[PDB]
RNA sequence: GUCGAAUUUGGGUAUAGGGGCGAAAGACUAAUCGAACCAUCUAGUAGCUGGUUCCUGCCGAAGUUUCCCUCAGGAUAGCAGAAGCUCGUAUCAGUUUUAUGAGGUAAAGCGAAUGAUUAGAGGUUCCGGGGUCUUGACCUAUUCUCAAACUUUAAAUAUGUAAGAAGUCCUUGUUACUUAAUUGAACGUGGACAUUUGAAUGAAGAGCUUUUAGUGGGCCAUUUUUGGUAAGCAGAACUGGCGAUGCGGGAUGAACCGAACGUAGAGUUAAGGUGCCGGAAUACACGCUCAUCAGACACCACAAAAGGUGUUAG
RNA sequence: GUGAUUUCUGCCCAGUGCUCUGAAUGUCAAAGUGAAGAAAUUCAACCAAGCGCGGGUAAACGGCGG
RNA sequence: GAAGACAUUGUCAGGUGGGGAGUUUGGCUGGGGCGGCACAUCUGUUAAACGAUAACGCAGAUGUCCUAAGGGGGGCUCAUGGAGAACAGAAAUCUCCAGUAGAACAAAAGGGUAAAAGCCCCCUUGAUUUUGAUUUUCAGUGUGAAUACAAACCAUGAAAGUGUGGCCUAUCGAUCCUUUAGUCCCUCGGAAUUUGAGGCUAGAGGUGCCAGAAAAGUUACCACAGGGAUAACUGGCUUGUGGCAGUCAAGCGUUCAUAGCGACAUUGCUUUUUGAUUCUUCGAUGUCGGCUCUUCCUAUCAUACCGAAGCAGAAUUCGGUAA
RNA sequence: GGUUGCGGCCAUAUCUACCAGAAAGCACCGUUUCCCGUCCGAUCAACUGUAGUUAAGCUGGUAAGAGCCUGACCGAGUAGUGUAGUGGGUGACCAUACGCGAAACUCAGGUGCUGCAAUCU
């Protein structure tokens, strides 16, 4: 019969990596979470308690409880046609911070002091980010550049 | 699976509330009276005539059943009961394993 | 009692090869993979000429043991029993599955090795002489015919079963940086420690 | 005679039709599984700072 | 066949339905017998077969999930209709971009681990066996070839989160939690910053509730893919279709190509075509081919290995 | 049950049935008897046939290997 | 005359009782049956790098085992190889060196682990009490298993800490009924006491067809509702197998590959074999062979005309045009 | 800059073979009454800093060293792959169009950095 486990398909998932085995630095320990803050999941193979299902393996969520060795994190799971909300206890081995805000907290900060910064001289501050625009027009000089012809090359077999 | 014949564990009392030591011995179930009710019910249903007017299991598949322990106090006479895993062997008495030898 | 080849023609299947989920596996039918005048010096046989598969199919070890026959007898004869280096470049890995008697539990039993081969791979190598080119182009010619698919006889420009041309050779050779151990040759690098790469090459 | 097993076609089209509702966020969620020591606490402390700003 | 008897036969009489009668065939018991006929219970029950009666308008499916002595049936979720309700620039999206995660498949690798595997070469023994020197064993440096249930490395396509007012910053209130400690944690008072207020595009507006129909046999095509010699065979993955769908094209065809449909007129096209059937150039241009079984257009209604001083080009 | 006459009908009683002027302290109903209890009631002893044990039986059912 | 409180008859009780009555006598399934369990589960793979994903796919496993093989602490380091030591040798015990785990960790497999999760030693019962939240299968039901806390009581350690069974991924069970533990609480409805009975909370006795009816055969005497959702004929797809035909040429043929043959290999054709499949037909297409009669195919046995030979003649052999 | 205690990242730090090291520190080293632990004061415990030594540990340097790390229009826009056609081919497979894009290989460079406290020609 088939056979559909807790840690069923999970083989290569919950290694460790390469020369990477052995006890968890200590960094890991050191960190700090609160409520509201975003993290995201990946197993431990060497901690077997506080241990996220496989699914979650890669997705990001929200703290929403702290308790002494673990944290308690909100997942949404989408289940037929509609998302649903999961809550996660988990071991502080398994999760990290996510860089995913890091750089906008930064954005954040750097609006409000070009905003301030212009209040004085210039309006329109222009605080939006925008895509890559097409190249402008340019001058591309021959001197000591002169162009040089290819040619394709006839059919060899060199084996 | 062997199992002392002593124990200290809670013991919810209302006077110990705390670990004290209790006598281990395993639990048997007790023979059924005639004048429970479920009993008076089933004779009146199986007088007269119709033949047998309830199930009898027969597909038995269990090998083993589940081992009850009482544990008495030895201070209140309180009792509590615990259940173990399904085994093939079970006692009570000493003769614990020696680490190595012959 | 064997299938026609057109059966296992083709990569149908993933690898399947003997291990400790296959184990009962009959023997491959070729054996010997290098022929002639094995133990010859890369100096002596500079000429390369290789049989190039032109189709990602299978070849049977029937097949291939009957194509080695048939190359290595017509070279001796005209050439001479130590005038070339045959060497087979494939080697049977994949096991055939064969349903002996409705489709209920079908899962077919061991019948066969066979090697697959893609395009351009080299199938059959030989090195010998110069002079001795059309014979071994010869007894390559007759191989094809044992043989399922198209395939291509192609004179490599590399000297002998080494990875380098001919003039790259001669210029390593002329240096002192060849040295000969067996029926291959090891070369000179400049990493490693001196110690090690003076005692060895001592002419560089 | 024998029928299909199992097969997930048709299924995604049926789900899109009306459904991936994206959840919806509401401010004070509930505080359902967190640490009953801290709600404890935080539950008095609601209380006192009632007081002084009703006062 | 038998024909003087265990013979043939009229009439009278006896045995009645789970009963009779049987030199025995489950035979016979009023054309009815492996349980007669008649009326009633009785319009017996049926997950099974058949049928189910006027028009127009709008919307419009499912053969999938879980459970069931469930497998020709139900319950349950989904898909659908109807009734609306709260509000209305509002947040949203089968999409992209930017920032930041997760993965072990394609490929690749084996003088990298594990497991297979070809060939020599140089060494090693009071530690294999023959012979006064070989063959096996391991050692070291090389060499050929491999892996759905091997691997250091490792894509493409898919996939999680974020891109602000429920935001950021400054000041300081509550608590029984926490700290050596007004330390911190959580929730707040008051103050400062408006919509180039924090990427792109779009948005027949968004959000929400009740109730109920049908369905729960599917099948086909491209790509990935398992069993099988193979099958118009059996079984999965994603998408698009048929079923439920006409119309132009493939002579003909449920699924291919084009395109989806209120009633008409005019114009222009798609796929496919323009010797005649047949609407439209027996148009233009450069070559190739002669076949005593030429050839002629995707899905598609078949042809191979191997050959020819036929002819053409290289 | 076998199926005129003639001739002949062998061996097996472990199994399944049938049968016995066999055995005794196995198993055992209601009633009755004894004990305990304030009673409902509980417990124990005794205990018919049958079964079990023992013997007979194949022109009873059937069997007649390595 | 016989017989006699015994037979007899009445009411309960035990045995016997297919003579008779009623009923039952799983499911999945390349038809059904037999076999197997893909029926409740676990590991790796098939699975196409989130998750999900089928077949009677591939290789295996589960209905147990453990007072330690559970919990805490300490000390220590394994497999193997090399060099040595009376008896002693390939393997006994002792010493040193090298040794990233090539060992070990109850079991299947995959993960995980080195001053440890392994080995040895010491101390212990947290494998405890109360009731909630969460994860997996999922309808976001149950059951099983698992995760993180709160409130108690404990173990261990100098301590920080760790511990709510087994390093992780499987090792199991509703209603009704019976029984036990707890609370000694609620009720027996005219009012009380005492037995008995009935409730409240938590366990055990089991349903393996594992969301859980109590269940033997036969029909060749047979019946009904249906089914081409499904087997026994043709026809269709396929061609393994059967049959027929090529290519290559090691050899056979006194010499000589190919007059006539031809190994090891390899490419096809046919539907006059048999399988595979289940599309058409179960409100029915009459089912083996022979007899009779017509026509068609050529892969030609004979007849006509030819080529080739190891064709002197005769006879025969190979091939062509030809039904 | 040297050294010690406690660390962070966890080989640019490891491994092999050699050489060097002032001052201080660390270490080896001396002893067995006491607490304590062993077959053995070797390990562990205590006492002295006295009797000795930089021999080793430790630190640094050296090597066309092994390993590891970084980069490269080195290989290679190759393998593979998303999307498209009434494209090629009997087939097996392959070419082209709009996109994404490896690994091995080759070569070059590198061989720990750093936080808190204390101390030293
Ligand atoms: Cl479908
Ligand atoms: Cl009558
Ligand atoms: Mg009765
Ligand atoms: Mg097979
Ligand atoms: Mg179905
Ligand atoms: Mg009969
Ligand atoms: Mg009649
Ligand atoms: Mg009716
Ligand atoms: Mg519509
Ligand atoms: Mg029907
Ligand atoms: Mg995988
Ligand atoms: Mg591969
Ligand atoms: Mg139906
Ligand atoms: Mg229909
Ligand atoms: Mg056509
Ligand atoms: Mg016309
Ligand atoms: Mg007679
Ligand atoms: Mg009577
Ligand atoms: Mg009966
Ligand atoms: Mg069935
Ligand atoms: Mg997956
Ligand atoms: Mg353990
Ligand atoms: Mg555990
Ligand atoms: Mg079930
Ligand atoms: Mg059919
Ligand atoms: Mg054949
Ligand atoms: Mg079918
Ligand atoms: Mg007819
Ligand atoms: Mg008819
Ligand atoms: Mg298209
Ligand atoms: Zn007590």
């Amino acid at each position: 019969g088939k056979s559909h486990g807790y840690r069923s398909r999970t083989r290569y998932m919950f290694q460790r990596d390469f020369r990477k085995h052995g006890a968890v630095h200590l960094s890991t320990y050191l960190k700090v979470y609160k409520v509201g803050d975003i993290v995201d999941i990946k197993a431990n193979g060497s901690i077997q308690k506080g241990m996220p299902h496989k699914f979650y393996q890669g997705k990001t969520g929200v703290v929403y409880n702290v308790t002494k060795s673990s944290v308690g994190v909100i997942i949404n799971k989408m289940v037929g046609n509609r998302y649903l909300e999961k809550r996660l206890n988990l071991r502080v081995e398994h999760i990290k911070h996510s860089k995913c805000r890091q750089e906008f907290l930064e954005r954040v900060k750097a609006n409000a002091a070009k905003r301030a910064e212009a209040k004085a001289q210039g309006v329109a501050v222009q605080l939006k980010r925008q895509p890559a625009q097409p190249r402008e027009s340019r001058i591309v000089s021959t001197e000591g550049n002169v162009p040089q012809t290819l040619a394709p090359v006839p059919y060899e077999t060199f084996i | 699976v062997n199992v002392p014949k002593t124990r200290k564990t809670y013991c919810k009392g209302k006077t110990c509330r705390k670990h004290t030591q209790h006598k281990v011995t395993q639990y048997k179930a007790g023979k059924a009276s005639l004048f429970a009710q479920g009993k008076r019910r089933y004779d009146r249903k199986q007088s007269g005539f119709g033949g047998q007017t309830k199930p009898v299991f027969h597909k038995k598949a269990k090998t083993t059943k589940k081992v009850v322990l009482r544990l008495e106090c030895v201070k209140c006479k309180t009792r509590a009961q615990l259940t173990l895993k399904r085994c093939k062997h079970f006692e009570l008495g000493g003769e614990k394993k020696q680490k190595g030898q012959a | 009692a064997r299938r026609p080849a057109r059966c296992y023609r083709y990569q149908k299947n993933k690898p399947y090869p003997k291990s400790r989920y296959n184990r009962a596996v009959p023997d491959s039918k070729i054996r010997i993979y290098d022929l002639g005048k094995k133990k010859a010096t890369v100096d002596e046989f500079p000429l390369c000429v290789h049989l190039v598969s032109n189709e990602l199919e299978q070849l049977s070890s029937e097949a291939l043991e009957a194509a080695r026959i048939c190359a290595n007898k017509y070279m001796t004869t005209v050439s001479g029993r130590d005038a070339f280096h045959l060497r087979v470049r494939v080697h049977p890995f994949h096991v055939l599955r064969i349903n002996k008697m409705g489709m209920r539990g079908a899962w077919g039993k061991p019948h066969g090795l066979a090697a697959r081969v893609d395009i351009g791979q080299i199938i059959f190598s030989v090195r010998t002489k110069d002079s001795n080119k059309d014979v071994v182009v010869e007894g390559l010619r007759r191989a094809r015919y044992k043989f399922p698919g198209q395939q291509k006889i192609i004179l490599s420009k590399k000297w002998g079963f080494t990875n380098l041309d001919r003039p790259e050779y001669l210029k390593k050779r002329e240096a002192g940086e060849v040295k000969d151990d067996g029926a291959f040759v090891k070369f000179l690098s400049k990493k490693g420690s001196l110690e090690n790469n003076i005692r060895e090459f001592p002419e560089y | 005679a024998k029928s299909k097993n199992h097969t997930a076609h048709n299924q995604t089209r049926k789900a899109h039709r009306n459904g991936i509702k994206k959840p919806k966020t509401y401010k004070y969620p509930s505080l359902k599984g967190v640490d009953p020591k801290f709600r404890r606490n935080h539950k008095h402390a609601l209380h006192g700072t009632a007081k002084a700003l009703a006062a």
